[PDB]
């Protein structure tokens, strides 16, 4: 999915 | 040095695939599950995808047909429902997670009667029928395949396109390198890596577009149309 940049 | 290939970041390929399968098996079969807590961005996404696709549906020598689409990593059918079913006479879905394909039958409602094949399979194990699809839509799943499996899958996809058919990839892109997410067991690759893989598969770019109007904190998302 779309996701927060780690 | 940034990493340029999955072989630099995947310790154990069997485990890379098995962890991902376990992860999706425990996600709710909902839009918010498909979008990792970002279910609210779905309409922004679908609108942009529609505009993007419609560039290929104009009349002319190269017009992409509207008989059949393939939704890859389809999950419950978020994209099948809102983008593909309205535009394609039939749609096939492929996903690794059986619970999602079961939910799709409820989620898609009456229009879901035009979903023809529900294939429950990893992309890495899936060979689409030759000369079958006008559009092969691959969204928010390429990170689940190794570079070798992704290149191979794209080659098999190429052999399944009808005349004037296209493949669309829409996915998260890293600013630089190849970045492992060890929680969902996926990778995020930079645009150079993705283009390299596309080229390796004997495919060419028709168009590339950054997705606008996304939350600032997430990976950039791009669409590629290929043949
Ligand atoms: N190796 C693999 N082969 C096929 N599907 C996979 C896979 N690894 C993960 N998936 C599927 O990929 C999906 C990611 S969620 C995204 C769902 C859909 N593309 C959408 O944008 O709404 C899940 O449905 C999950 O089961």
């Amino acid at each position: 999915p779309p996701k927060r940049i780690a | 040095v940034p990493r340029g290939s999955t072989s630099e970041v995947i310790e154990d390929e069997k485990q890379f695939y098995s962890k991902a399968k376990t992860y999706w098996k425990q996600i709710p079969p909902t839009v918010d599950g498909m979008l990792g807590g970002y279910g609210h961005i779905s309409s922004i996404d679908i609108n942009s995808s529609r505009k993007f696709l419609q560039r290929f549906l104009r009349e002319g020598p190269n017009k992409t047909g509207t008989s059949c689409a393939l939704d890859c990593g389809a999950g419950i059918g978020r994209i099948t429902k809102r983008l593909l079913l309205p535009l394609f006479r039939e749609v096939d879905m492929v996903d690794i997670t059986e619970d999602f394909l079961v939910q799709a039958k409820t989620y898609l409602g009456e229009e879901g009667k035009r979903v023809r094949n529900y294939f429950c399979c990893g992309l890495q194990d899936f060979t689409p029928e030759p000369d079958s699809y006008d559009v092969i839509w691959i969204q928010w799943v390429i990170g689940h395949l190794t570079d070798q499996h992704l290149a191979e899958f794209l080659r098999r996809c190429k052999g399944s396109l009808r005349p004037n058919g296209i493949i669309v990839i829409k996915d998260n892109m890293a600013q630089e390198g190849v970045i492992l997410d060890d929680v969902d067991s996926s990778v995020c690759r930079d645009l150079d890596v993705v283009r390299r893989i596309i080229c390796s598969a004997g495919l060419s770019l028709l168009a590339e577009e950054r997705q606008e109007n996304l939350p600032d904190e997430i990976y950039h998302v791009y669409s590629f149309a290929l043949r």
